[PDB]
Order: structure tokens, then C-alpha cells, then sequence
């Protein structure tokens, strides 16, 4: 029952009866590990936002980080470091933008680098998590870039030097599969293959064409680097499977998250971060509702859990919150994070049972993405 | 109230969340920091960008293409808040995608989000 | 009305308004190429010969389909000048720009005002059409006579016969017809991209009658056209200055401005520009990613695989509007030239097939 | 109707006419005594919003954005506004730089940014007097605590800091003439600080007006037109002090609430506890029922009182959790009352109390109303 | 919880805003963003400056000094915000006044406020 | 027992016959009437004391005996710093170390060697009975058992109740049987929130049982050489004094200019100041501290010579993280600071303040 106020409270009146000394200084965060979780808050377009490092094991929030403008996060999978990309003006919101990388040391949370990107080349944009993308080796930070075109930078972590802008074709989001590779999706309903050595254009070649012009797929779909695994829903929930983990495209079967009978009662996925993926488990989790059709990013009430490879439900959650984004812990037995921007709260729930076991609140002015590593 | 319920436009208040003009709006509503309906605040840059909707109005009973132009080089403004996605599609159908911070062309190279404002710019169709 | 309108039309494709009798208007502004002149000169199709056959004009000839709709010259609410004819505004109204080609010596060439009062005195049909409208012994006065083939000719371009409005895209708002998907996607991109700044008539709100310009007046930064600029034999030195040519403009800051053209009919009008520059519809709207690309390639004109030139007058430029941050892919170029060839007129489709062959 | 509704109605006739109107960039009204500014210091946040609001119709008519605790200014005479701000190169982190900004009061833009060398600001929860123009409108001077109190000196005319006078153990800044201000200072005197273009200034005391067991609050009124001082205790009296020949003439305290009152548990609370209308000589406090340590706190009420002879002209029951009150300089004013909980900017008839209209959603704890004295 | 109300100290929730130490506490507790009751979070700094004041505990009876020193270099962590003022005097006994930023002697000269710790560093005379 | 050796202590503490030529015993230089301190004047004032040759002075001031008894032996504390041990220099591990060097330095008692000692221990019969009692029979024929006895017994009466009565003001206070003055409250105020009690109180944080206003660590506050005492001592214009380094078994360069905070208890009358006595009054040793934090001319300036402070003897390993707090105390804070500093004072050195 005993809070962790409490148990601080009674730590402290323990240490004051017993005549303790304790110099005060700067703590450092716990180990990374699998149960911890990273919450975002883009702050509703504020011009400087920031990220709460969460214990999801305790519900406590271990560390926090500042950001600028829309800064892109990113976590390292082995836990060495997390990053992400910013952006600042000289007076507040006016004057000379800077953009720039940042990365930081995981425990002490200190910022090992600065790295400037020159001519303020970041796509300002409500935040998508594969809008900036580590490489599997975690050496090469890979960002996208809208204006005046799509193309994607090179950011060189090892060596903390920007690199070079790589054109693209008209697409969109990064998902790396090796050091020198990443894929996109495409306006014509392609993936785009992107191969890039240390200098000159970068080898391009296209997947077939994998959905209708008239089919959406959300602009937060699930990517697993260490399973090469893409989940990409539409606004129906219809969930598209890419396998890249071969290197080259594989479409697997596609699979509905909501059967016959609950689309003609008004159910869609809605919400930001609509979709989660488990790897070890293979499973899907969607943040689904009753809702009109272009009411697709309001929150929602419910998770739906489906196998990957048979499409079969697994759990209906009633989630009893309006939860906009969801994630899970890659570790046997996750849990499932369940973050809503309007309550500011992120709830912890056993991604099993669906229950709720605990929730920090207080996260920011409009909170929206978490991020955990896939440490396994 | 019910956020998941289909979308109903008003035309007789500019600055709540349901004004017919503001089908595909996400951020704030100029009107309330001190621009007007198709003005920017004094201080802030107009961009000449926007998203674009076609958004029903229920007077006259025409579809107009609202261009969803924003004021930028300020922050946030903080008042009236309002994200509706009426015909809204995804990042990479750029030109109905309202997550993007719309401020290209705007003065001053300003690229800071403050408000948006709901000019008709043409017939939908 | 009607009838002043009928005496125009009569007017428009009479040679006798031509000092040789070689030309009428209609020569030059061909009603089977949307008004405009399909005859081959020193330049291409970029100038058009008068009647001399020699004399080469150093402008494009613009359509006359639509230019009822443009406003007499004037100064708008937002301090901007606005309206008039020719490509510089230097006319105030098409009464006022009606008689200049009639006397220019290097297009119709008649002498003066009272040579036009001749010919129109020597056609029994005229002196009975004109007294009918004017009063009797409106010809025998050159002033009188001058003004009032004007005042006809200028009735005649305002009939429904040049502003039809019965091009795909305005079957399609109506709704006897629909886009085709690359067309829908040419609409959208037009309307949000830059090009809607100054190619449609309102700055929001909607036109009745939209003919795709705000008749305002903007330098974008085109080159010299070299072989009309030779033809038209004005020299090595000469700079065409715009709206800074029209009589009561003395700002430098007007230097190398133009009138934005209405898009309507455009896929039928090559070649493009005050100046016939460009020859395909696609190269025109390639032009203006020189302003937003960062590619090598948006520096080179296609038609000629050398950079566009500099501009004839550098100075003025519309950059806050050009400089949109912004590059049109090749995907949106496409959808662009799909958008404007529905702003043919219904007439002009089978010569629009002959456009895209 | 409302606003919106008013707007709606013009939006949709000028559709109906086929109106054309440019989008542009508007200006603000001309600044007027009922125009009011509210400063949100946002709980310590690393940047802050100021709302310009035009007090009649309760519009915001635009805003000005600051970095970390900034000091508002505004021009009596309604020729420019101005704060002192501090911004940092990595959010809240890096290299430290503090300036002056000076805004045209119509177009909001920024006609001067003058750096202050060696980011000299006092960082503290913002009071107004703790930055302060001259009456001529040429010289802007800052507080500095660190390492001492000092008081810097900006030339807003030629648009540079000029230098950081020396003074004794002493607090706010109430300026007087082109050259000289008031201090409060800790051995209970008030100091007169007289400053040339160079050489230390000339610091002379008052006598000692209150003893060591009387607190004065952070947020005392200033008139400088009036040259009057209203500066009230923890308990509730006034101390008033006359500046308007150029030095300080100590006048009468008077007590804002009965003996019977004080007995029974009302103290004045909240952050502007105290307003000073000057046409009127009118004083105004906010004050509820509290425990003697809870002198930061919102109040529910307003007792208004004669400055010549400490009357009890009226007590107002505002009806909602004030933290600051604020009064317009016209002849019949406005009487403002801020609730940092409510971010929210009520507007009531100063002279009945009554409510007449409120602007919401102003920031995220917005604490501090700045009018001008434009009479 | 009436705030105009005697403050009510307790030893038994140092995240509540009547825990005993934090009788004049203002701004935000630094347990509450990853410090510790006297200790500061990852990645600010500890500044050596406080304002003081005597808080009563009740669980032994005594009156204890406490050093109210921030952690500073991070913007306001928006966690658990407090602010009780017992015994709090105006600016010009600032050893005892709680508006200021207390962030003096911090490392890298730190001086944004982003929470404030609770240590005990004498008795009350 | 315990008792016993502290009375054998009492004995040798005030005996002249420890001293080479018997003229001076440790209550000589760390006077009971003085807050055990040195009030002869020297060559240098009161900076320095004159050893039992009546010649040779020290290049240190002499410290009070005054709860020394409250200082851990030497050690490395729980944080990783170096804390506790005797003299300035923390070269004695404890007080039963430090007893026998002031006997046997040539500059001070000038025994030539513990053989010596142990001769005039024997010498007297009133040891050999105090002596044997204690430790065993003989333990004066042996010269090393003979010595470590008198250092233990010495020691033993260092720690009673007479070096360490806690009854100042400030413990009558602390003890609810009066309350400070205004100004002495003001002053304690201001010790607690400024950077004093970043080293002149014993705990991090928490309350002491015993406070004696330092926490026994080592720092360089940056102290100019005191010329007149350095020229006193006969060291050289060259000499450095190390501090800390000089404790055998530390060698790192950046304990280099470093000395133990010591105890503020009895400050007001223990005068002059600092580890060569170089400033005669308690105002001036508060306002040394100026000079990290003021923008004031004045703040470069010692008030007692008109002229600057000098460079430190050692520019190298200051505490600045410390001593550059970001704030200037004014004359009022300095005031209120010695009002309080002087409710330090035992009871018995009350008379002594004025
Ligand atoms: C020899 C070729 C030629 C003939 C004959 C000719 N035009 Fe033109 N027309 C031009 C050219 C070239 C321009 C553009 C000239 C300029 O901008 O200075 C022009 C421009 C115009 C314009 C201005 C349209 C706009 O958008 O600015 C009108 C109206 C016009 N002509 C009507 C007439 C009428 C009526 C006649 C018969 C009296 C006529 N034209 C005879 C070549 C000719
Ligand atoms: C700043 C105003 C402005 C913008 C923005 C603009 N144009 Fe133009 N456009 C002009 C002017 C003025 C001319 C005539 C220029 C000249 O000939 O000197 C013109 C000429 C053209 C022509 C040739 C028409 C003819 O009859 O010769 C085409 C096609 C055209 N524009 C298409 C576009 C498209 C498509 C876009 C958006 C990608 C666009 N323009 C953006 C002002 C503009
Ligand atoms: C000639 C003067 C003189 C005599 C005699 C003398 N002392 Fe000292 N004492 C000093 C000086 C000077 C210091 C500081 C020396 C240093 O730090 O190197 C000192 C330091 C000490 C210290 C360390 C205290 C501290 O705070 O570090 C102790 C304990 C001490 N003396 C005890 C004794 C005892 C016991 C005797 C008699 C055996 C004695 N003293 C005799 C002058 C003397
Ligand atoms: C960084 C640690 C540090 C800080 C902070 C500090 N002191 Fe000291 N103090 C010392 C040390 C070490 C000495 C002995 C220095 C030496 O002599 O080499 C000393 C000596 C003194 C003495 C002389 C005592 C004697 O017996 O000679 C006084 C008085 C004194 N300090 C008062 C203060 C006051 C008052 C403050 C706050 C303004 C303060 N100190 C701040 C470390 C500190
Ligand atoms: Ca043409
Ligand atoms: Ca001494
Ligand atoms: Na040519
Ligand atoms: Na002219
Ligand atoms: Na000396
Ligand atoms: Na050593």
C-alpha cells in the first residue's frame, strides 16, 4: 500500500533518529533496463517541450530532459545512450534558429554531445516517433527533412558530425535495417529501399505497390529494428506486415483488428501512438473506439491485442481512461504503457490481464509519445 | 462534448472549436491572441503555406476550401485550443496533413508555431 | 448592346483597318488558337509580324479570351495597382488599348486617325451601322469615327463568345463532370502551393467568374527572350521596363513588372511569357522552382540545357511570394499541367490533343 | 453578442458580398487608459507570455513573448513598452544572456534589443518595481541582488547599458526625476539615489519609517505621477509616502481593516495585494480571513479606502480566488483582479464591484497587471 | 484543503505539500523529477545559496533549520509544485524570503530553477 | 583509571620539566587563561610562539587545545576526503600522536630525545608512583613506553569536561535557558544560509550532538604568507608552506596549500588569526572572504594594513567552488557574524570579550 512519498518520509525520519550524515549532491538514474519508459511532451506546439524518464517497474520518474521545438527522441535499443533532435531560436520563438542533435549519457543524463545540423534542416511537425531514427548500431542518426523536399539527413554519432542531406523520391518516415539502409513510405504506396555509402547518391529502388491510393496508413505505425518487423494500421485498423529483417521488403498476410460486426458498429483505431508491437510475443496492440470516421486522432478507450501471424484477438481491454498513445516493455511479461495527453498521466497496465497497476501524472502540458529500448 | 462523435459546424462563433471554417484547424484560433478570422496577431509573420480542407458551410450550404494558413515567430498562444481532422490524411498526402507546422513563406524565415487562420480560398471540388 | 457588339465582330477580322490591308485583329489574335497568333516569324511563335511583313513586335500576343474580366486600370485597397491591358498596363481599359495596334507601325500601321475614318467611310454597311449607333456623321469626324470603332471592338471582346466558362474545370465545378484523380491533385496543389498568391482572382473568399489572375503586376525575374529581342530590332541595350512604361508610373520599384496573366486557355497559347520565352506549358511552371529547389537541375531551363539566364531586370523581384520554401516534384509538375490544360474552353479541346502530341 | 458570435456575423456578410480583404498582419488599437497588460511568469518556467488586453470590450489585442522572469514596463504616457529578460543557449541550460527589449506599443515589434553585459538580472518571482522607468521615458534601471544590491543603468534613447551603480542594503526602484529613484532598504529608511554619467551615485537616507517586526510587502503601489508610494504590511496598515516634490515627505499610516476585523483573522494575501488609483487618491487591498503565514494566498475580497484619511469607502466581495488587482487611471475606473488559479483576468466596475467581464486562458499562472497613466 | 488555513505539518509523505520540511518550500519538491528529499535529479546542479526557515517535526518535537537550496540548469519540472510561506519575511530579509532563485554557487553557473530540496543543516534557536 | 591517567595528564600538561631547559610545559603556549592559546608577544606580535630556547619561533600560530578532543583521528570519510588528525596540517594521526612532538622539536620544548624524557619522569618521585599505577612496573626505565605513556596520559586530559565545557551562549541557547540578542540571531542566520556552513559545521546535514563549527576537512581559502612571521620562523624567502601535503603519506600535488577548518569555538578570544596568525582581528578574518564574492574596491583591501591582501602562498587548489558563492556579505551580515561568533566563547572566557 506504502507510496513512495511514504516510504521516503519514513527513510528520512529513520536517517534523522539515527544521527545519519548524507552529503547532498546529484543523484544518477538506475541502470536502463527493459521496464523503463520515456514519455514526450510536445507541449501543444510550445516552443520548448520536455522528456520524462520513467522506472515503469515503480511508476517513478527517475530523470528528465529539456527540449526545443518539436525535438525528435530517440533511445538506443542496448540502453548505451538515448538523443534526439531540437531546435531553439535565439529569443524564444524569433530570431536565428538552431537546430541540433544532442546526445546523452543514460544514467548521469549529462549531454556527451552537441552536434549543430546546418541550415535549421529539421521537419517541423506533431511528433512521429520514425521521423528521426537511429541505425542498428546506433553510430548513424538518420532525420527527415520536408522543406523544400523530402530528404533525409545523415548524422554521424561516433564521429559527432553532421554528415550530408540524401535526396529522396516523395516520401516519408525512416526506418533503418543497417548501418548504410533505411526504408520509407511512399505517396504512390510504396516502400522506398535507400542504400547510402559515405558520399554520392544513394541507391533507391521501390517495393510493389502495397496499398490503394484510398486506404490510409497512420502517420505512427510500429517498427521493430531487432525484428525488422513494420505494423502499419489504417484508419479501418486493417494492419499491414512488412519483414525487412532479410534486408528486402516482405509483405506478410494482412490481418483486420476489428471483425465485420464491430466496423459496422462504428469502431476504428484512433488516438497518436495507435499501435504497439511485442516482438518476443509476436502481438499486436491497437488504441481502438466507436468514433466517427475523421475523428481519427481523438483519444481512445480501449486496446485490442491481436497474434501477429494468425491475425487471431487475443484481449479486448477497456482501458478506463481516454488513452491517445500506447507502448509495451519488451520483456517477458510487459506491461502496457498507456500515456493520455489530456490527463497528462501515463497509466501502467499488465499487458496481459489489461489491469491498470499504477500511473504518474503531472507529465507536462500535453504529453504524447513514449519510447521504450528493446533491450532483449 | 463526445470527442469521438461526428463533427457538427456552426456558423454563428468564430472562436469555438465547432465554427464551420475551422473542419481541419489543429493548434489555435487566431482570433483569440489578437489576429482576427483571416488576420495575424501584431508581432507574429504570416506564412504562405497551409494545409487546405473542404469544409461544409451549413448557411448557404456550399463546400468551400478553407486554406489553413499559420502566424508564426511566437509561441504558442495558449487560447482556444482546437484540433479537428475533417477529411485529414496522413503526412505523406502533405497537402491535407495538419500535424505539419505550416509556416513556409512566412517572413523573417519564422517557423514557430502561434496560431492559425481560416481564409476561404476557393470552391471545393 | 447587341448591335455594337455586332459592328465589333464585324470590325475584328476586317483587313481594311490595316494600313496594306494584309491584317485584321484576327490575324494576330486567331479565334482558332484562343486569340492568339499561329503564324511562324523571325522568332518562332514568340512575336507576332505586322502588316508591313517585316515588323516584329518584341511581346508575346496574349489571348483576348477573358480579358473582358480584367479591371480598368487603377489602384486597389491594398495600394497596389491593378487592371488594364497589355502585359504593361500602359491601356487603361480595351476601349483605350483598342485603336493602338490599328495605328502602331509595327502592327496594323494605318497613319492616323483619319486613314481609319476613310476606310470605314468606304463600306456602306459601316457608315449605316456606325449612324445607326452614334449619330449621323460619326464617320465624316476622324476623333469621333476612331472612338467609336473602338467602343465596338471593345462591346465585341465582352460577349460571351471569348469568356465562354465551359472548360473541363468549369463543367467539373458544377458537377457534370469530375477530375480525373491527376487533375484533382493538380487542383489541390495550385490552390495551397504559391501559385494561388497570384493566378486567382480573390485573396479569399470565391469569384464568380474566376479567370486564374489578380491583375496585379510582377517581376518574375525572366530572362531576355534573344531571338524576339533581335527580331523585334529594339537592340543589344534595350530593357523592357514593364509597368514602369505605362505614362504616369515614375517608381523604379515597378521596373520589370508584368501583368499576371489569366491562366485560362494557357495550354493553348505557348509559346509563354510577356516575351514567348518558354515554348511548353511544363517549362513555365518548371521556372519557378529555380526559386525553391536546391537541385542542381532546377538552375537549367529543359528546352535549351543551359541555365534560364538572368533576369532582364534583376531588381523588383516577387521573392517574398517565389521564395515559398517549397519544390514542386515531378509528380506535382505532372498534376500541375493536368490542372491548368482543364482550363481550355470547350472549343479549344481538339486543339488542345493537337498541344499534348 | 459576443465577440465570436459579432465575428461570425461580419465573416459571413462579407462572404455574402463577395468582400475581398487581404490576410495580413494587424495592429493593435491605440494604446488608452483602459488598456491592460498581464504578465504570466508561468511558475518559474525558462520562457513566459505577456497579454495585451484592451480592458473594455475584454479582448486580447496581442501578446509578447519573454524568456525567464522577465520585468514588464510600460510607458505612462503610452509611447513604447519594454522588459528586461533573460534567455539561455540550451533551454534552461548554457550561456546565459539577459537584454532589454522595447516594443513600439502598436505594431508590437521590437524597436530596440539591448544586451546587459555580464547577465546582471535579479532572477525572483516578478515584482514590478523591481525594474522601473524614468518619467521621461529615457532610462530603464534593474534591480541586481548578486553579488549585492546594485541597480543598473539602460539608456533606452541611445540604446545601451550604461553602468551598475553601487548602493546600500536596500530594495526596489521607484524612480523620480530624469536622474534620480527610491529604494527601501533593509534598516527600514528609504534611500534616495541620485545618478550622474559617471561617478557614484549621491545615496542620501530618510528617516527610519518602520520598525524591525512591521513586514512590507514585495508588491507596494507606485504612482509616479502622483509621486505616491502605498506601501502596506502583513497586518494591513499602509504606510504612504509623498515622492512628488523630488524627496519624501512621510505621511500619516492608516489601517485597511478594523480592529475588530484583525481580531477575527483577516491579513491582506496574494501576490499585487495593493492598488493606487491617482485621480481618485484611492487605495485599494485585497484581504481575507487567513492564518498570519498565509500571506501568499488568494483573496476573496476587496476593501477600498480613502488615501487622505484612511475611510472604508467599500468591501467587495469578488466572487472568485484573487491574487492581484490592478486599477485603470481614468475617471471612472476599471478594477482588476487576476487569479493565477483560474489564469484568468476578471474585469469589475471599481466603483460598485460589480463584474462586468473576464479573459481567460492566460497562460499557466499569470500574476502580474501593469496599466498605463496616460491622464 | 482550505489554503488560507494554519499549515498542518506531517512525517509521513515527503511528496505532499504539508510534509513538515517544506514549510516554506516554493516551487517544486525535486523528489518528484528524480532527486530525493535532499538531493537533486540527474543533470542539474546544486546550488549553494538557500533561504531558510524553522520547521517544526512532529515526530520528535524539535525545530529544525532547513536549507531550501535549488536545483538549477533544468526549466521548472511542472512536478509536484508547493508553496508555503511559514515564517517567510519580504525580499529585504532575504534569508528568509522564497521568491528569489536560490541558485547561486550552482555549477556552470546555473541559474534557471527547476526544484527545491529539504534538508535539515541546524536547529532553530 | 580513566580518571587516573587524565590526572596524570593534568600533571605533565603544566610541568616545565618536559622543556630542555625547563622553562616552559605545554600550558606555556596553550595558556588555560587564553582559551589555551599564546599570549606572549614575539618577534612576529602574537602570529608565532617562542620556544624553550627563548630564540626560535614557529612558523605557525598556535591553536587552541579547546575541543580538540572532538576531532576524528585522521581518515578518509564516506564522501572520499581526507578529515580529522591534529595540527594544521593534519600530520598527527590524533591527540595521542600529537603529544609527543611539541616535547622532542627542537623549536618548541627541544627535548633532545625521548631517552631525555623518560630521565625527567624519573627524575621526580610523584610519576614513578602515577606512572606504574597505570602501566606497570618500569614503565619509566624504558624510554619508548615511558614516552607513549605521558602522550596517552596527556591526551586522556585533553578529553575532559575542562577542554570541552560546552557552556557559551550558544550551547545556554541551544539548551532553552535564554535566546540570542537580535543582532546574535541575525548572525546565526546568516552563518547557517551562507557558504560558512559549507565547512564550519560538523554535519553535510542533520543536527550534531556536539557541534564544534567545523567538519574537520582539509582547504585552501588562499592566505597570503604573513611576512613578519615567516621572516620569524626562519623558514626562507623560498619556503612553502604545503599544508596537507606535508602529512607524510599524502603525495598529491592537489592537497598542496590545504589546512584543517578549525573550530570556531572561542574565536573571539583566540586572536590572531588563521594557520601564521596573520590577521589580528575576528572582523577581518570574516571580511577576508570578501574577496571571492564583492565587486567593492574595498573588498581587495585588509582593512588592518590599508593595502591589498597579497597573493596566496599557494594560488593552487583554492576552494572556490565554495568561496566564490555569488554573494558579498555587507558590514551589516559582518556585524551580525561576529555578534554571533562571539556567542562561542565558553563561559569562563566571557570576561575576555572585552
Ligand atoms: C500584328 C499583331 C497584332 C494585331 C494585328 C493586333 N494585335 Fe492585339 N496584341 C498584340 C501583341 C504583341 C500584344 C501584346 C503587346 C504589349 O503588351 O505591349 C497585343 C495585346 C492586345 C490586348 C491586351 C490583352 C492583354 O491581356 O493585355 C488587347 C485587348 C488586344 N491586343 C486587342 C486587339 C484588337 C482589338 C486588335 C484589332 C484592332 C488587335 N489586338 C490587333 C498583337 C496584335
Ligand atoms: C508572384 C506572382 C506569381 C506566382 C507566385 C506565380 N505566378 Fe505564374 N505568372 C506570373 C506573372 C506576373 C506572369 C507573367 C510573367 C511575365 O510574362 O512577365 C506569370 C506567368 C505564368 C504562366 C505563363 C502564362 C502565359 O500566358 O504566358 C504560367 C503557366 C504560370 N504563370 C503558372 C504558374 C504556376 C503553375 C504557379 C505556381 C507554381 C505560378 N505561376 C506562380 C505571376 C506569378
Ligand atoms: C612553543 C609553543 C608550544 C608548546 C610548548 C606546545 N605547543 Fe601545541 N602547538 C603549538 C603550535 C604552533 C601548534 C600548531 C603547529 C602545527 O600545526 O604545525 C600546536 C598544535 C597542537 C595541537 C594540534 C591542535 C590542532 O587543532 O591541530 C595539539 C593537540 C597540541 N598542540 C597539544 C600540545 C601539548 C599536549 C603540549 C605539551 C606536550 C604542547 N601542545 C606544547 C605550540 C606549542
Ligand atoms: C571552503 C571552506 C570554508 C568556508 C566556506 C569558510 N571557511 Fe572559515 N576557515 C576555513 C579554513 C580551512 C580555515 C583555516 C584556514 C587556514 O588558516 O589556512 C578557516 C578559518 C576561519 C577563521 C579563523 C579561525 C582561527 O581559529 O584562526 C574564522 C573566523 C573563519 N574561518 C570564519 C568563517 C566565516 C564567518 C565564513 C562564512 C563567511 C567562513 N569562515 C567560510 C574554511 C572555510
Ligand atoms: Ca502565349
Ligand atoms: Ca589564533
Ligand atoms: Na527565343
Ligand atoms: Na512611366
Ligand atoms: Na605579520
Ligand atoms: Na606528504
Amino acid at each position: 500500500q506504502e507510496t513512495q512519498g511514504q516510504a521516503a518520509a519514513r527513510a528520512a525520519a529513520a536517517d534523522l533518529a539515527a544521527g545519519q550524515d548524507d552529503e547532498p549532491r546529484i543523484l544518477e538514474a538506475p541502470a536502463p533496463d527493459a521496464r523503463r519508459v520515456y514519455v514526450n511532451d510536445p507541449a501543444h506546439f510550445a516552443a520548448v517541450t520536455q522528456q520524462f524518464v520513467i522506472d515503469g517497474e515503480a511508476g517513478r520518474v527517475i530523470g528528465m530532459i529539456d527540449g526545443g521545438f518539436l525535438p525528435n527522441p530517440v533511445v538506443a535499443d542496448d540502453g548505451s545512450f538515448i538523443a534526439h533532435a531540437s531546435t531553439v531560436f535565439s529569443r524564444i520563438a524569433r530570431g536565428e534558429r538552431t537546430d541540433y542533435v544532442e546526445v546523452f549519457d543514460p544514467v548521469t543524463l549529462l549531454p556527451t554531445a552537441d552536434i549543430e545540423l546546418p541550415d535549421a534542416p529539421r521537419f517541423l511537425v506533431g511528433t512521429y516517433p520514425w521521423m528521426t531514427s537511429l541505425t542498428p548500431d546506433g553510430k548513424t542518426l538518420l532525420f527527415y527533412q520536408f522543406s523544400p523536399a523530402p530528404a533525409v539527413g545523415v548524422v554521424d554519432l561516433e564521429g559527432k558530425a553532421f554528415k550530408r542531406m540524401l535526396d529522396v523520391p516523395d516520401c516519408y518516415h525512416i526506418f533503418p535495417t543497417a548501418p548504410d539502409t533505411f526504408f520509407m513510405h511512399c505517396r504512390d504506396g510504396s516502400l522506398a529501399k535507400v542504400a547510402f555509402g559515405t558520399e554520392g547518391t544513394p541507391e533507391i529502388t521501390h517495393t510493389e505497390v502495397f496499398h490503394p491510393e484510398d486506404e490510409f496508413l497512420i502517420n505512427h505505425p510500429a517498427y521493430s529494428q531487432k525484428a525488422g518487423r513494420l505494423v502499419w494500421p489504417t484508419y479501418t485498423g486493417k494492419i499491414h506486415q512488412i519483414d525487412l529483417s532479410s534486408g528486402d521488403a516482405k509483405f506478410l498476410p494482412a490481418v483486420e483488428a476489428l471483425t465485420e460486426a464491430e466496423r459496422a458498429d462504428g469502431w476504428r483505431p484512433g488516438g497518436w501512438q495507435q499501435v504497439a508491437y511485442h516482438r518476443a510475443l509476436d502481438r499486436i496492440y491497437l488504441l481502438v473506439d466507436q468514433r466517427d470516421e475523421w475523428r481519427h486522432k481523438t483519444a481512445s478507450r480501449f486496446v485490442v491485442v491481436l497474434d501477429a501471424k494468425t491475425g487471431e484477438r487475443l484481449a479486448k481491454f477497456e482501458m478506463g481512461h481516454e488513452i491517445d498513445s500506447i507502448n509495451v516493455s519488451q520483456d517477458e511479461k510487459p506491461l502496457l504503457y498507456a500515456l493520455s495527453t489530456g490527463d497528462k498521466t501515463l497509466y501502467i497496465h499488465d499487458a496481459e490481464s489489461g489491469e491498470e497497476l499504477r500511473s504518474v501524472n503531472q507529465l507536462g502540458h500535453g504529453p504524447q509519445v513514449i519510447t521504450t529500448a528493446d533491450m532483449g | 462534448t463526445d470527442p469521438r462523435a461526428k463533427w457538427v459546424p456552426q456558423d454563428n462563433d468564430i472562436q469555438a472549436c465547432d465554427y464551420w471554417r475551422h473542419c481541419s484547424i489543429d493548434g489555435n484560433i487566431c482570433d483569440c491572441s489578437g489576429g482576427s478570422l483571416t488576420n495575424c496577431p501584431p508581432g507574429t509573420k504570416l506564412a504562405t503555406a497551409s494545409w487546405v480542407a473542404s469544409c461544409y458551410n451549413p448557411t448557404d450550404g456550399q463546400s468551400y476550401l478553407i486554406a489553413y494558413r499559420d502566424c508564426c515567430g511566437y509561441n504558442v498562444s495558449g487560447r482556444c485550443p482546437c484540433l479537428n481532422t475533417e477529411g485529414e490524411l496522413p503526412v505523406y498526402r502533405p497537402e491535407f496533413a495538419n500535424d505539419i507546422i505550416w509556416c513556409f513563406g512566412a517572413e523573417d524565415d519564422a517557423m514557430t508555431y502561434h496560431c492559425t487562420i481560416s481564409p476561404i480560398v476557393g470552391k471545393a471540388s | 448592346d447587341d448591335a455594337l457588339a455586332a459592328l465589333g465582330a464585324q470590325l475584328f477580322v476586317d483587313p481594311a483597318l490595316s494600313r496594306n490591308a494584309t491584317q485584321s485583329c484576327a490575324t494576330c489574335h486567331d479565334p482558332a488558337r484562343a486569340f492568339t497568333d499561329p503564324r511562324e516569324g523571325k522568332a518562332g511563335l514568340a512575336v507576332s509580324v505586322g502588316d508591313d511583313g517585316q515588323s516584329h513586335g518584341d511581346r508575346n500576343t496574349p489571348t483576348l479570351g477573358y480579358a473582358a474580366l480584367v479591371p480598368a486600370f487603377h489602384r486597389d485597397a491594398n495600394g497596389k495597382y491593378k487592371g488594364g491591358q497589355f502585359w504593361d498596363g500602359r491601356a487603361d481599359d480595351l476601349k483605350q488599348q483598342a485603336g493602338q495596334p490599328m495605328l502602331n507601325p509595327v502592327e496594323m500601321a494605318m497613319p492616323d486617325r483619319a486613314a481609319v475614318a476613310a476606310r470605314l467611310r468606304d463600306d456602306p454597311a459601316y457608315r449605316t451601322g456606325f449612324e445607326a449607333l452614334f449619330g449621323k456623321g460619326v464617320l465624316d469626324d476622324p476623333e469621333r469615327a476612331f472612338d467609336a470603332a473602338a467602343e465596338a471592338l471593345a462591346a465585341y471582346q465582352a460577349t460571351g463568345e471569348f469568356s465562354p466558362f465551359d472548360s473541363k474545370y468549369d463543367r467539373v465545378m458544377r458537377g457534370e463532370e469530375k477530375f480525373t484523380p491527376l487533375e484533382e491533385f493538380g487542383y489541390t496543389v495550385f490552390i495551397t502551393w504559391n501559385c494561388r498568391l497570384c493566378h486567382m482572382q480573390r485573396k479569399q473568399g470565391v469569384a464568380e467568374r474566376e479567370t486564374f489572375t489578380n491583375f496585379e503586376y510582377h517581376n518574375i525575374g525572366l530572362p531576355v527572350n534573344e531571338t524576339a529581342r533581335e527580331a523585334s530590332g529594339l537592340g543589344a541595350d534595350h530593357v523592357d521596363h514593364g509597368l514602369l512604361a505605362r505614362p504616369g508610373i515614375e517608381d523604379p520599384a515597378q521596373s520589370g513588372r508584368f501583368k499576371v496573366p489569366s491562366l485560362r486557355n494557357v495550354a493553348v497559347t505557348g509559346p509563354y511569357m510577356h516575351n514567348g520565352v518558354f515554348t511548353d506549358l511544363r517549362t513555365a511552371i518548371l521556372f519557378y522552382n529555380k526559386y525553391t529547389s536546391r537541385r542542381p537541375e532546377a538552375k537549367i531551363n529543359p528546352e535549351t540545357g543551359a541555365p534560364w539566364g538572368e533576369p532582364e531586370v534583376a531588381r523588383n523581384l516577387s521573392l517574398a511570394e517565389l521564395q515559398s520554401g517549397l519544390m514542386l516534384d515531378d509528380g506535382r509538375v505532372d498534376a500541375l499541367v493536368a490542372f491548368l490544360e482543364t482550363l481550355t474552353d470547350r472549343r479549344y479541346e481538339p486543339l488542345l490533343e493537337e498541344s499534348r502530341a
